[PDB]
């Protein structure tokens, strides 16, 4: 529902694996993490992987 | 690209 700027993180929890991430056009004291299934970003998803 | 923000 909202625009990604980028993932900062990533984390287990729950057996579920998450993303921490920077909203586009929002303060970073917006920063949430969220289930990957929530996530409609396969570049940045891939991009993250990859440098990690 | 974009998220659900639960």
């Amino acid at each position: 529902e909202y625009a990604v700027e980028k993932i900062i993180d990533r984390r287990v929890r729950k057996g579920m694996v998450e993303y921490y991430l920077k909203w586009k056009g929002y303060p970073e004291t917006e920063n949430t993490w969220e289930p990957e299934n929530n996530l409609d970003c396969q570049d940045l998803i891939q991009q993250y992987e990859a440098s990690r | 690209q974009t998220a659900r923000k639960s």
